[PDB]
């Protein structure tokens, strides 16, 4: 099979990202993982005259036992697929958001029975390191599609489309849709309805030849409503915090009435609600209940994602392109009961609504992470499930409106 | 020289260095023309003039005589014009992580580049010219066959065929450890040192073999060495003697100078300070002109060098025996961390120092952050931690603070200075006690302001203040209601600068004002502090 030529954007150079250090055990998985796919052909080492680099990590995807290889692509995918959105770009039905539940099928073990363009292997390079600099580094290239990748799909479309092409004539209702080394499968059925279709696609997908080794439901509620508090007596405070809220609502909605509410006491005495007060309070909960107005997708500015954590295991997010301008909002909460910490749950909470992203848009958004840079650098890739990775960067300064998204 | 060279080709779209020769004496191009056949004897340098239109220039000079000169090249022009390679050793194994080995021995590679073929087609760029009389008479014309002296690609694609000629050793002879640095090997085992030696002799044979050249004496002298500023002694390694000077005036450069002696030193010595005898550099830039050292830095210069004055060393890393850092606070924003196996020899030291209103626990989390990054780098896995702070402090900040953080294993240590939460607002307003409606304002021309506070029970001041800036009058304000209040106080502000600061609970800061105010709040009894917009 011949290879699919690979020019990346003119003037641009190739990824020279340097490689994060690693925990023994790690460095010994990847040892390992890269010795196999060496004897295989889909990787071969690599000498000085390559001066290329793209960070590597061990992770352990759906909570298996046994290691897993995670490439960090983002730089070679913001200097090739720039051109490879356009020139192999692979259509993002807006229908996928509206079925009532949605599967995730791993296909990524596809790409790698294709080959690579030899003239562009050169910029697949990574170095598997070494513990205190001891020894220089072993220097790997691909020469099959490589998964995390944005080539890779757009290259073996076809081929998808083809080998799939069966089961979407058997099921004209079901919604198939491949993010990078995912198909994306929802349906209107019965949970076990989709159960007994997924498992049908799986077994369509093995028998020609795609090994694969947890559903979404897009019916969330777009952008949540936030609620003034309801009481039962209204202290001086009270009516404080809730004059506030309503002030800082009126960067997002305009027809927040304010002054009949904001007519020396101490903060702990009881102010009954005037009848012009509890007359502003019905207004607006009223204005807030529906949703904001000129809030549409722009397709050419990215998204951006930001997430405040509310203790208690609870995290608030909204994702946005203009700021108040709130495409959509959420919330995630871990188990109740389960030993998790901070840092699982940043990681969770950053796949999940990645994922979300992923159904509604076709793009993940950009983070704003609540957490120090070098700790996440650290830590990301002890939860990290997933095999695609989102662009992010760190918040320093608090959001003093804490509770103002909760 | 049977050794399978790299390919190399030159930047995209640039063509090869067509640089002058600007002649020099006579008695150089002599020099140059000995040397020359000399090296072309040995094929590393073949001369063919007619149809090469590079040239690079040529000099030469003495600078360690065995009573003869030396040749160099200007290899500038051509390094622009050739390809990247793969980097280079991006950094320095530390001392603290090696693994002590029954023997050692150091081998530097003799002319390890000229040993070293160069790519055929690429050859014609390392073109150079011999003059003979200012150019009455035309000279003589070279190219390399091998690696040339100082030439972009030369270290990585040595280092490249280094490492192949060594895994054929390596792989028949697994108790043997070889590592490369720019020249040298460095070869460890547990053999019994008369096989030890015979392993060595085995491979300088070996290399021999490939046209590397090797010390055929004793080798490199016994342990101790003396490696990249650091000792390196059989069973111990420290850092090469640090002579601190003693001066009268100092240069920011002095001063820059000495701050990198003390970090440097701070590895292995522990106790070493820096804050306030780097608070000097941070004033400007400027080169050469001379700082006065404050009193501080003097107190501070004194204090190391008598923690200096007695030598200390760290041990090699067993990996049997699991691996604990302990941390300690020191100062003004300073703390200091050592890192060991068992309890009487580190196998390294180090400190932290903040850089930007703070707190003792992040600042501690940090700590623990940058210990972390670094153990994994030196060992390949994380410490348990041995920490001043109790688990109940540590589980309310992390369950309260804005940012996630991960708390790794950590035992609680009962040396002081322990850190600790020296006050914590309210959550709600408090019953009974008084509120105080608190603003500040200043002007930002005048430089002139008021800070003042209205409460519920008809209690009102206004205080005015010169040399302020609106948040400082807004912090003022806060300071005095805090002044004028009960043991329970609410306060109102309309500051969000002043309830960010004050809600950061910080413990100290380098401004007077928060100091005054968070001794207030640490002589308070319940404080509810509170916002509503301007
Ligand atoms: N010039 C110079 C120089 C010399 C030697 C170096 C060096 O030696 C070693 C090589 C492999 C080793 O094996 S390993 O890392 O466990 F796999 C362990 C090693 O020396 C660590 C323990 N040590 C050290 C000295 C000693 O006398 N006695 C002893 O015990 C390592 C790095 C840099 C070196 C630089």
């Amino acid at each position: 099979i011949e290879t699919v030529p690979v020019k990346l954007k003119p003037g641009m150079d190739g990824p020279k990202v340097k490689q994060w250090p690693l925990t023994e055990e790690k460095i010994k998985a990847l040892v390992e993982i890269c010795t196999e796919m060496e004897k295989e052909g889909k990787i071969s080492k690599i000498g000085p005259e390559n001066p290329y680099n793209t960070p590597v990590f061990a992770i352990k995807k759906k909570d298996s036992t046994k290691w897993r290889k995670l490439v960090d692509f983002r730089e070679l995918n913001k200097r090739t697929q720039d051109f490879w959105e356009v020139q192999l770009g692979i259509p993002h039905p807006a229908g996928l958001k509206k079925k009532k539940s949605v599967t995730v099928l791993d296909v990524g073990d596809a790409y790698f029975s294709v080959p690579l363009d030899e003239d562009f292997r050169k910029y697949t390079a990574f170095t598997i390191p070494s513990i205190n600099n001891e020894t220089p580094g072993i220097r790997y290239q691909y020469n099959v599609l490589p998964q995390g990748w944005k080539g890779s799909p757009a290259i073996f479309q076809s081929s998808m489309t083809k080998i799939l092409e069966p089961f979407k004539k058997q099921n004209p209702d079901i919604v198939i849709y491949q993010y990078m080394d995912d198909l994306y499968v929802g349906s209107d059925l019965e949970i076990g309805q989709h159960r007994t279709k997924i498992e049908e696609l799986r077994q369509h997908l093995l028998r020609w030849g795609l090994t694969t080794p947890y559903e979404l439901h897009p019916d969330k509620w777009t952008v949540q409503p936030i609620v003034l508090p309801e009481k039962d007596s209204w202290t001086v405070n009270d009516i404080q915090k809730l004059v506030g809220k309503l002030n800082w609502a009126s960067q997002i909605y305009p027809g927040i009435k304010v002054r009949q509410l904001s007519k020396t006491k101490a903060l702990t005495e009881v102010i009954p609600l005037t009848e012009e007060a509890e007359l502003e309070l019905a207004e607006n909960r009223e204005i807030l209940k529906e949703p904001v107005h000129g809030v549409y997708y722009d397709p050419s500015k990215d998204l951006i994602a930001e997430i405040q954590k509310q203790g208690q295991g609870q995290w608030t997010y909204q994702i946005y392109q203009e700021p108040f301008k709130n495409l959509k909002t959420g919330k995630y909460a871990r188990m109740r009961g389960a030993h998790t910490n901070d840092v699982k749950q940043l990681t969770e909470a950053v796949q999940k609504i990645t994922t979300e992203s992923i159904v509604i848009w076709g793009k993940t958004p950009k983070f704003k992470l609540p957490i120090q840079k070098e700790t996440w650098e650290t830590w990301w890739t002890e939860y990290w499930q997933a095999t695609w990775i989102p662009e992010w960067e760190f918040v320093n300064t608090p959001p003093l409106v804490k509770l103002w998204y909760q | 020289s049977p050794i399978e060279t790299v390919p190399v080709k030159l930047k995209p779209g640039m063509d090869g260095p067509k640089v002058k020769q600007w002649p020099l004496t006579e008695e150089k191009i002599k020099a140059l023309v000995e040397i020359c056949t000399e090296m072309e004897k040995e094929g590393k340098i073949s001369k063919i003039g007619p149809e090469n239109p590079y040239n690079t220039p040529v000099f030469a000079i003495k600078k360690k005589d065995s009573t003869k000169w030396r040749k160099l090249v200007d290899f500038r022009e051509l390094n622009k014009r050739t390809q990247d390679f793969w980097e280079v050793q991006l950094g320095i194994p530390h001392p603290a992580g090696l693994k002590k080995k029954k023997s050692v021995t150091v081998l530097d590679v003799g002319d390890a580049y000229f040993s070293v073929p160069l790519d055929e087609d690429f050859r014609k760029y390392t073109a150079f010219t011999i003059p003979s009389i200012n150019n009455e008479t035309p000279g003589i014309r070279y190219q390399y066959n091998v690696l040339p002296q100082g030439w972009k690609g030369s270290p990585a694609i040595f280092q490249s065929s280094m490492t192949k000629i060594l895994e054929p050793f390596a792989a028949q002879n697994p108790d043997i450890v070889i590592y490369q640095y720019m020249d040298d090997l460095y070869v460890g085992s547990d053999l019994e040192i008369g096989q030890h030696r015979t392993k060595i002799e085995e491979l300088r044979q070996h290399l021999l073999r490939w046209g590397l050249t090797t010390p055929d004496k004793k080798h490199q002298k016994e342990p101790p060495f003396l490696w990249m500023g650091y000792e390196l002694h059989p069973d111990k390694w420290t850092v090469q003697p640090i002579v601190l000077p003693e001066k009268d005036s100092w240069t920011v450069n002095d001063i820059q100078k000495l701050v990198g002696k003390l970090n440097w030193a701070s590895q292995i010595y522990p106790g070493i300070k820096v804050r306030q005898l780097s608070k000097l550099l941070r004033g400007t830039k400027a080169l050469t002109e001379v700082i006065p050292l404050t009193e501080e830095a003097e107190l501070e210069l004194a204090e190391n060098r008598e923690i200096l004055k007695e030598p200390v060393h760290g041990v090699y890393y067993d990996p049997s025996k699991d691996l604990i850092a302990e941390i300690q606070k020191q100062g003004q924003g300073q703390w200091t961390y050592q890192i060991y196996q068992e309890p009487f020899k580190n196998l390294k030291t180090g400190k932290y120092a903040r850089m930007r209103h703070t707190n003792d626990v992040k600042q501690l989390t940090e700590a623990v952050q940058k210990i972390t990054t670094e153990s994994i780098v030196i060992w390949g896995k994380t410490p348990k931690f041995k920490l001043p702070i109790q688990k109940e402090t540590w589980e309310t900040w992390w369950t309260e603070y804005w940012q996630a953080t991960w708390i790794p294993e950590w035992e609680f240590v009962n040396t002081p200075p322990l850190v600790k939460l020296w006050y914590q607002l309210e959550k709600e307003p408090i019953v009974g006690a008084e509120t105080f409606y608190v603003d500040g304002a200043a002007n930002r021309e005048t430089k002139l302001g008021k800070a003042g506070y209205v409460t519920n029970k008809g209690r009102q001041k206004v205080v005015p203040l010169t040399n302020t800036t609106n948040q400082k009058t807004e912090l003022q304000a806060i300071y005095l209601a805090l002044q004028d209040s009960g043991l329970e106080v609410n306060i109102v502000t309309d500051s969000q600068y002043a309830l960010g600061i004050i809600q950061a609970q910080p413990d100290k800061s380098e401004s007077e004002l928060v100091n005054q105010i968070i001794e207030q709040l640490i002589k308070k009894e319940k404080v509810y502090l509170a916002w509503v917009p301007a």
